[PDB]
C-alpha cells in the first residue's frame, strides 16, 4: 500500500431525497412495465 | 502411438533438446552461486550455515 | 504383406500398424480357379464424407463435406472370406465370413456427431471379365444392419426386444383414451436394414504371390437409432487388399 | 458531504486513482464483449447461411 | 437460457472468494 | 403470451436501484449518529 | 548478490502475501491448470463415451444440465488405463470424445494436492512451527488418491474412476456398493466412526469453550469482542469446563490437559480417514467386504434370511443394472 | 500434436528444475533459528 | 421445460438478501467513520 488518500469524502442522502428516488423508480417501473411485458 | 516403450515419452529427437536445455538452463543459474565453491570444507553439525 | 508377417506381436502393438492394410507390389494378371476362395480381404477407408446442405455463395445444393473420425483406430475390416464363383460373362464374389462390420463415428462442422456402421455384410461383387487385371473393377450391394441390436437399452430403459415401452418416470402420460400416443415414435424401437453400394477397383496384382489390392469407394446410409432421426448418406473412400489364393 | 451525483469527483485531484478507475471501465467493457460473444455462439445456428 | 443462471451463480461465488482472500480485514495486535 | 424476460426486467428494475437508494440513506443516518456520540455511535 | 540467491530469497519469503515456497513451484502451475480446465469442461464440454460402446454421456452445462447432474465424465472404457494426453489424440475433437479432460484434471490435481501438502510443511519450517499439520492433511490426500488414482488402477481403467460431479458421485457410490459391499467392510465402518466421532468431538469441544467464556463484554455488544487479538490472557475458565464434563459423565473421563485434549481432536478423524482410504484401496483389488449371504440355516438346511440377505437383494438390484449395455458375459469381472 | 508436446516438456522441466535446484540451494539452513 | 417462476426465486433469493447484508456493512463503516471525526464524518 501507500498512505491514506486525502481525497476521502462522505456521501449524503437526506430523507427528502430518498422519497424522490424511490418514487422515481416505481413510476418508471409502472410506466415501462407494460411495454416490456408487451 | 501411445503404448510404445520409449524413454520419458521421447517420441521424436526434438524433445531431447527441450529436456537438456531445461535442466541446464537452471543448473547454470544454480552454479552462479552454489557452484565454484570449495568442495573440501566440512562441518560436524547436522546442518551447515556456511555461506550464500 | 509378408513384411508385416516378419514382425512379432510386441513390435506391432501400440504403433497403429495393425489398423493399416497391406501394400501390394507390382501389376500382372491372375486367374481365379474353379474352387477359388478369397482369403484375406481387408478394407480400410482413408476419408469420410457426409452429405449435407452446404453454404455456397448463394445456393444450397447438397454436397459432401468431409469429417474427422473420432473413434480412434477401429475402422478397418479384416479376415473377410468368401468363394469366387465364375459366371461366364463376369467374375463374381460373394463374401461369407470375417469381421465385416466396424462401428465408427465422425464429426461434422457444427459439432454434430454422426455414428455409422461401416460394413460389407452380404456383398455381391460383379466385375468385368474373368481374370483380375489392373483395369479390373468390381462392385455391388451390401446390407447394412442396424447400428444397435434390438436389446439395446436407451437412457429410459426401452429396447426393441427388451426393456419397457413407456416413459418410465412419466407415469401420468398414459392417462386417457389417447394414452402416450403423442410420443409413440420414441417408444416403438424398429430394427432397420438399409442398402449400401461399394465400388472396388483392382490396380496392382501379384501373381507369384496371388495377392491383389486397389482403391475402392463405398456409399451407405448412417444410423437412425431405430427411427429416432432421419439417417444421412455417408460416402467414404480408401484402399483395400486381398489374397486371391 | 458529497451528493450522490458527485461521488466520483474524488478522482479529480488524484491521477493515480484516475487510472485505476479508467482501467475498471475498461475491464467491464472488455468483459462485456467477451461475454456477449460467448452468449451469441450458444444462440447462433450455422445450418443455412443463405 | 437456463444454463446462463448456473454460470452466473458459479463465477459470482468465485468473486466473493477472491475478495475474501485479498481484501480481508487484516487483524492487528494493539 | 408475454415475454418472460420482462419479469426480470421490471422486478430488478424496481428492486436493484431502489435498494441502492436505501443504502445511501442508511449510511447517511449512521454518519449523523456516528458523530453525535450518544448511545448509538459505538 | 547473485540472481539465484535473489530468487531463492523471494520464493521462500514469508513476507509474501501467500507463501509460495519450493512446493508452490509445482503446486500453482498444477492446480491452476486443473482449475482452468475444470471450469471449461464443466461448463462447455461435449458428451463423452464412458462405457466405450459409443453412447456418449452428456456432462456439461451447455448440453442441458445443472449443478447437480453436470459432471466431468471419466475417460472411456476403450482407453482404460492408457495415458491419453492431448498430443496423443490426433485432434482435440478425438480427445474430447474419448474422455480427454478427465485425465488432464485428475493428474494435475493429484500433483497439486500432494504439493499443497508439502507446502504446508515448508511454511511450518520457516515460521518456527512444529511441523505436522501436513500429516493431518494426508488423510484427505489418501482419500483423493484412492478414488481417482488407486481405484482406477486396480480395476484397470479410469472409466471406473470417480466422476467429477455431484450426481456422478452417487453413481460412483452405489455401483461401488453392488460390486464391493463397502458397508460391511470394516474400514468404512472405521471412518463412519471417524466422522461421526469427529463431528461429535468438534461440537463437544466447541461447546465447552463457548460455555465457559469469561465476562469481558456487555449484553449489548457481541460475545466475540471479549477476545482481543494477540492477547496473552486465557479467554475461558478451563477449570470450569473440566468440572462440568467431570460431572456430565464421570470424573475420570475428562481431559484436564488441554494439549492432550487438542491432540485427541486430531487423532480420531485422521486415523479414521487413513483407515477408510485404505478400504477403497484394498477394495480396488477386489478384496471386498464381508459376505454373510445364506449364512443362517435350519437343521433341515433351508436358508433362513438375515438382514444381510435383505442387503444382498439391494446389491443385486444395482449389480444387474449398472452399465446396462456394457456387459456381454455373465460375471462383472470389471 | 507434436507442437503442443514440445511446449509441455519445456514447462514441466522448467518448474521441476526449480523444485530440484530449490532444495539443493542449502534449504535446511533457511529457518528462523539462525541464518 | 422449466418453471418460469424459478428465475424470480433464484435471482431475488440471491440479490434481495445479499443486498441486505451489504447495507449492514456500509452503515457499520459509516458509524466508525462517523465517530472518528476526520475528513469523512461531516
Ligand atoms: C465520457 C463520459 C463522462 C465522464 C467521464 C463524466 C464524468 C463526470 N461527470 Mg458527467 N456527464 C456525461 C458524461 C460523462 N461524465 C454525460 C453524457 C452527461 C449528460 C447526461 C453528463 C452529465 C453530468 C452531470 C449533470 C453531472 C456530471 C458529473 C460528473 C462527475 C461525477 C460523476 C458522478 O458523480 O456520477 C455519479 C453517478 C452515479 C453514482 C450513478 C449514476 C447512475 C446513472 C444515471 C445510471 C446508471 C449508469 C448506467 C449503468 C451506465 C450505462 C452505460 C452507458 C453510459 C453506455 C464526473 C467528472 C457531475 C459533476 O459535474 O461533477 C461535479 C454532475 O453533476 N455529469
Ligand atoms: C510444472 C508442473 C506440472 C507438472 C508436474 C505437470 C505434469 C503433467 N502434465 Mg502438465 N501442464 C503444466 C504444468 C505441469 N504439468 C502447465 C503449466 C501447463 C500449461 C501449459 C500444462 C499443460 C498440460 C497439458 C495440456 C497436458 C499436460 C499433461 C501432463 C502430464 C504429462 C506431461 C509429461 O509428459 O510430462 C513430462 C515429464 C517428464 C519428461 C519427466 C520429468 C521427470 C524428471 C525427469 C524427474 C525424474 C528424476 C529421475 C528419475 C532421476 C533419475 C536418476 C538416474 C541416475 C536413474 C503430467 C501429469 C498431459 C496430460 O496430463 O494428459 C493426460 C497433457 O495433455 N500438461
Ligand atoms: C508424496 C509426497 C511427498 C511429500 C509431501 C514429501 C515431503 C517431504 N520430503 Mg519426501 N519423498 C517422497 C514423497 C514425499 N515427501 C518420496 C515418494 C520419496 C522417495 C522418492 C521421498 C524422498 C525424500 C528424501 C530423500 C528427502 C525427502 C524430504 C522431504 C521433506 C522436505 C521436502 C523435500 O526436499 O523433498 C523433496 C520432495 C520429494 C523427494 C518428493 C517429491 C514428491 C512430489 C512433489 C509428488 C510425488 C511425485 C512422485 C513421488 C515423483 C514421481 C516422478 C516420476 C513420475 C518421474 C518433506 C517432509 C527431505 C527431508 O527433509 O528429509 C529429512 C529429504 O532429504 N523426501
Ligand atoms: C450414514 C452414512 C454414511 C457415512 C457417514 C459415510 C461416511 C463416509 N463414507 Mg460412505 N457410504 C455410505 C454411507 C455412509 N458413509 C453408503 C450407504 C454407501 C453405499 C452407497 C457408501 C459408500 C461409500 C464410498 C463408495 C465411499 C464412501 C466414503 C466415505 C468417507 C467419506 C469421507 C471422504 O471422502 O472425505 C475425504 C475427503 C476427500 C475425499 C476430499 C479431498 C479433497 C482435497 C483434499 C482438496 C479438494 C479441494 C477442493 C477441490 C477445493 C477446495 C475449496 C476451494 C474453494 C479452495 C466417510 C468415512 C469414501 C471413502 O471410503 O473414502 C475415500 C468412498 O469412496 N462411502
Ligand atoms: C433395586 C432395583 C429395583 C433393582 C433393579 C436394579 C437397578 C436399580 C438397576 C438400575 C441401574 C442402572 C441401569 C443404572 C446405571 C446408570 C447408567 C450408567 C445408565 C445409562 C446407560 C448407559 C447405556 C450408559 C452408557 C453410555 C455412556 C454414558 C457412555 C459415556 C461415553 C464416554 C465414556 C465418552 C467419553 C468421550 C470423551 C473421551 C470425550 C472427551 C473428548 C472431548 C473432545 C470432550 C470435550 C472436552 C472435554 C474436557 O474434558 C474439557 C476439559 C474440555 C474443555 C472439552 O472441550
Ligand atoms: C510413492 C508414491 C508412488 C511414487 C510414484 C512411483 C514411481 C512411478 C514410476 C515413475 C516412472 C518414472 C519413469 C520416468 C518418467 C516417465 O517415463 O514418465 C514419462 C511418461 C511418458 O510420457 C508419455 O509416454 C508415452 C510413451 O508411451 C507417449 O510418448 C506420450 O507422448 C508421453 O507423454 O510421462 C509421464 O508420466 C510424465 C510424468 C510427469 C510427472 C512429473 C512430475 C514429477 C515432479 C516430482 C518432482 C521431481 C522430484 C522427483 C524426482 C526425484
Ligand atoms: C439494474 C437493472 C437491471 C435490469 C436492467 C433493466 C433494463 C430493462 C430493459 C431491458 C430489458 C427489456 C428487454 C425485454 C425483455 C425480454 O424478454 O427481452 C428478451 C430479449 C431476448 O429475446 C429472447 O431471445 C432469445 C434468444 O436470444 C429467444 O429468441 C427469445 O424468444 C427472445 O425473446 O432480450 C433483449 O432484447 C435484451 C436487450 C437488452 C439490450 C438493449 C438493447 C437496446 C439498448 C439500446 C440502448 C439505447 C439506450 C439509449 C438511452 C435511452
Ligand atoms: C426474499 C426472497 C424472495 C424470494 C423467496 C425465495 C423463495 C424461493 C422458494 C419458493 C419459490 C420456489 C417455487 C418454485 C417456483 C415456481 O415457479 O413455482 C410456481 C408455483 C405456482 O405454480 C404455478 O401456479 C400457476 C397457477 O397457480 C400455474 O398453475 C403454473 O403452471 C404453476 O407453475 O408457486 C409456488 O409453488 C410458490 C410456493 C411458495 C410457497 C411455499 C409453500 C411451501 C412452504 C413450506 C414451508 C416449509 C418451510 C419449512 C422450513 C424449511
Ligand atoms: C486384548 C489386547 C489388549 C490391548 C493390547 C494393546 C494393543 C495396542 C494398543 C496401542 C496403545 C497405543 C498407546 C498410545 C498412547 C498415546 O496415544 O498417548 C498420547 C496421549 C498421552 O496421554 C497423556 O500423557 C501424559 C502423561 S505421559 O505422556 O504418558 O507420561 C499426560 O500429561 C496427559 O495428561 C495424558 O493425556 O494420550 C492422549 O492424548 C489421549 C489419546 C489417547 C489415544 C489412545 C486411544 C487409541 C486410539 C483411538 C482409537 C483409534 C482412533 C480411530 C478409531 C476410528
Ligand atoms: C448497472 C447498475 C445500475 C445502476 C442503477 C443505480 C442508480 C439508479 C438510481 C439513481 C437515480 C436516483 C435519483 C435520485 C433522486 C434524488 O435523490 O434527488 C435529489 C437530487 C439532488 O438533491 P440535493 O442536491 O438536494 O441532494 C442533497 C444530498 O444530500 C442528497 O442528494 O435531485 C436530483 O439529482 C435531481 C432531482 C431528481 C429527483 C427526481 C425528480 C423527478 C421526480 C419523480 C418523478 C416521478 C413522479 C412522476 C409523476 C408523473
Ligand atoms: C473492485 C475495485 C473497484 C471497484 C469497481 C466497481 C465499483 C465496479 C463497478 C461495477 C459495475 C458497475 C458493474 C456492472 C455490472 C453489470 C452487470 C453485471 C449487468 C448485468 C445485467 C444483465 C445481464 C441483464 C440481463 C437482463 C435481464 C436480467 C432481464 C431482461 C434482459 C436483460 C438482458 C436486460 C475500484 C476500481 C473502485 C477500486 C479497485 C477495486
Ligand atoms: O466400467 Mn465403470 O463399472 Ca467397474 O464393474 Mn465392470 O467395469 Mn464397468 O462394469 Mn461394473
Ligand atoms: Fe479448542
Amino acid at each position: 500500500m501507500t498512505g491514506p488518500n486525502p481525497n476521502k469524502q462522505a456521501v449524503e442522502l437526506n430523507r427528502t431525497s430518498l422519497y424522490w428516488g424511490l418514487l422515481l423508480i416505481f413510476v418508471l417501473a409502472v410506466l415501462f412495465s407494460s411495454y416490456f411485458f408487451n | 502411438t501411445e503404448g510404445t516403450n520409449e524413454w520419458f515419452g521421447v517420441d521424436d529427437l526434438r524433445l531431447l533438446a527441450v529436456l537438456f536445455l531445461g535442466h541446464w538452463a537452471i543448473l547454470s543459474l544454480w552454479l552462479g552461486s552454489y557452484g565454484d565453491s570449495n568442495e573440501d570444507e566440512d562441518f560436524f553439525g547436522e546442518i551447515d550455515y556456511s555461506a550464500r | 504383406k509378408s513384411q508385416i508377417n516378419e514382425l512379432s506381436y510386441l513390435q506391432v502393438k501400440g504403433t497403429g500398424l495393425a489398423n493399416r492394410c497391406a501394400e501390394v507390389v507390382g501389376e500382372d494378371s491372375i486367374k481365379p480357379k474353379p474352387g477359388a476362395k478369397l482369403v484375406d480381404m481387408c478394407i480400410e477407408p482413408k476419408a469420410w464424407a457426409v452429405e449435407e446442405e452446404v453454404g455456397k455463395a448463394g445456393k444450397t445444393e447438397k454436397k459432401f463435406v468431409n469429417s474427422k473420425v473420432m473413434t480412434r483406430q477401429t475402422y478397418t475390416l479384416d479376415a473377410i472370406e468368401g468363394p469366387i464363383t465364375v459366371d461366364g460373362g463376369k467374375i463374381t464374389f460373394n463374401e461369407k465370413e470375417g469381421i465385416d462390420y466396424a462401428a465408427t463415428t465422425v464429426q461434422l462442422p457444427g459439432g454434430e456427431r454422426v455414428p455409422f456402421l461401416f460394413t460389407v455384410k452380404d456383398l455381391v461383387a460383379k466385375g468385368n471379365g474373368d481374370t483380375f487385371k489392373p483395369g479390373f473393377q468390381m462392385g455391388g450391394d451390401f446390407n447394412t444392419p442396424s447400428y444397435r441390436t434390438g436389446l439395446f437399452l436407451d437412457p429410459k430403459g426401452r429396447g426393441g426386444t427388451t426393456g419397457y415401452d413407456m416413459a418410465v418416470a412419466l407415469p401420468a402420460l398414459q392417462l386417457g383414451e389417447e394414452g402416450d400416443a403423442e410420443l409413440f415414435g420414441e417408444n416403438n424401437k424398429v430394427f432397420d436394414i438399409t442398402q449400401g453400394r461399394i465400388e472396388m477397383e483392382v490396380n496392382k496384382v501379384n501373381a507369384e504371390d496371388s495377392e491383389i489390392g486397389g482403391v475402392f469407394v463405398a456409399t451407405q446410409l448412417s444410423d437412425t437409432d431405430m427411427g429416432s432421426k432421419t439417417p444421412k448418406k455417408v460416402l467414404t473412400k480408401g484402399i483395400f487388399y486381398a489374397k486371391v489364393d | 458531504a458529497l451528493p450522490w451525483y458527485r461521488v466520483h469527483t474524488v478522482v479529480l485531484n488524484d491521477p493515480g486513482r484516475l487510472i485505476a478507475v479508467h482501467l475498471m471501465h475498461t475491464a467491464l467493457v472488455a468483459g462485456w464483449a467477451g461475454s456477449m460473444a460467448l452468449y451469441e455462439l450458444a444462440v447462433f445456428d450455422p445450418s443455412d447461411p443463405v | 437460457m437456463e444454463a446462463l443462471v448456473y454460470t452466473f451463480l458459479l463465477i459470482g461465488t468465485l468473486m466473493v472468494i477472491f475478495f475474501a482472500v485479498f481484501f480481508r480485514e487484516t487483524p492487528r495486535i494493539l | 403470451e408475454v415475454q418472460f424476460g420482462a419479469y426480470l426486467a421490471v422486478l430488478l428494475g424496481t428492486f436493484l436501484p431502489a435498494l441502492f437508494l436505501v443504502n445511501l440513506f442508511i449510511q447517511t443516518e449512521a454518519r449523523k449518529a456516528g458523530k453525535a456520540g450518544g448511545q448509538d455511535s459505538d | 548478490v547473485s540472481l539465484w540467491e535473489r530468487f531463492c530469497a523471494w520464493i521462500t519469503s514469508t513476507e509474501n502475501r501467500l507463501y509460495i515456497g519450493w512446493f508452490g513451484c509445482l503446486m500453482f502451475p498444477t492446480l491452476l491448470t486443473a482449475t482452468s480446465c475444470f471450469i471449461i469442461a464443466f461448463i462447455a464440454a461435449p458428451p463423452v463415451d464412458i462405457d466405450g460402446i459409443r453412447e456418449p454421456v452428456a456432462g456439461s452445462l451447455l448440453y442441458g444440465n445443472n449443478i447437480i447432474s453436470g459432471a466431468v465424465v471419466p475417460s472411456s472404457n476403450a482407453i482404460g488405463m492408457h495415458f491419453y494426453p492431448i498430443w496423443e489424440a490426433a485432434s482435440i475433437d478425438e480427445w474430447l470424445y474419448n474422455g480427454g479432460p478427465y485425465q488432464l484434471i485428475v493428474l494435475h490435481f493429484l500433483l497439486g494436492v500432494s504439493a499443497y501438502m508439502g507446502r504446508e510443511w515448508e511454511l511450518s519450517y520457516r515460521l518456527g512451527m512444529r511441523p505436522w499439520i501436513f500429516v493431518a492433511f494426508s488423510a484427505p490426500v489418501a482419500a483423493a488418491s484412492a478414488v481417482f488414482l488407486v481405484y482406477p488402477i486396480g480395476q484397470g481403467s479410469f472409466s471406473d474412476g470417480m466422476p467429477l460431479g455431484i450426481s456422478g458421485t452417487f453413481n460412483f457410490m452405489l455401483v461401488f456398493q453392488a460390486e464391493h459391499n463397502i458397508l460391511m467392510h470394516p474400514f468404512h465402518m472405521a471412518g463412519v466412526a471417524g466422522v461421526f466421532g469427529g463431528s461429535l468431538f468438534s461440537a463437544m469441544h466447541g461447546s465447552l469453550v463457548t460455555s465457559s467464556l469469561i465476562r469481558e463484554t456487555t449484553e449489548n455488544e457481541s460475545t466475540n469482542y471479549g477476545y482481543k487479538f494477540g492477547q496473552e490472557e486465557e479467554t475461558y475458565n478451563i477449570v470450569a469446563a473440566h468440572g462440568y464434563f467431570g460431572r456430565l459423565i464421570f470424573q475420570y473421563a475428562s481431559f484436564n490437559n488441554s494439549r492432550a485434549l487438542h491432540f485427541f481432536l486430531a487423532l480420531w478423524p485422521v486415523v479414521g480417514i487413513w483407515i477408510t482410504s485404505m478400504g477403497i484401496s484394498t477394495m480396488a483389488f477386489n478384496l471386498n467386504g464381508f459376505n454373510f449371504n445364506q449364512s443362517v440355516v435350519d437343521s433341515q438346511g433351508r436358508v433362513i434370511n438375515t438382514w444381510a440377505d435383505i442387503l444382498n437383494r439391494a446389491n443385486l438390484g444395482i449389480e444387474v443394472m449398472h452399465e446396462r449395455n456394457a456387459h456381454n458375459f455373465p460375471l462383472d469381472l470389471a | 500434436m507434436l507442437t503442443l508436446k514440445i511446449l509441455v516438456y519445456t514447462t514441466v522441466i522448467f518448474f521441476v528444475s526449480l523444485f530440484i535446484f530449490g532444495f539443493l540451494s542449502s534449504d535446511p539452513s533457511r529457518n528462523p533459528n539462525r541464518k
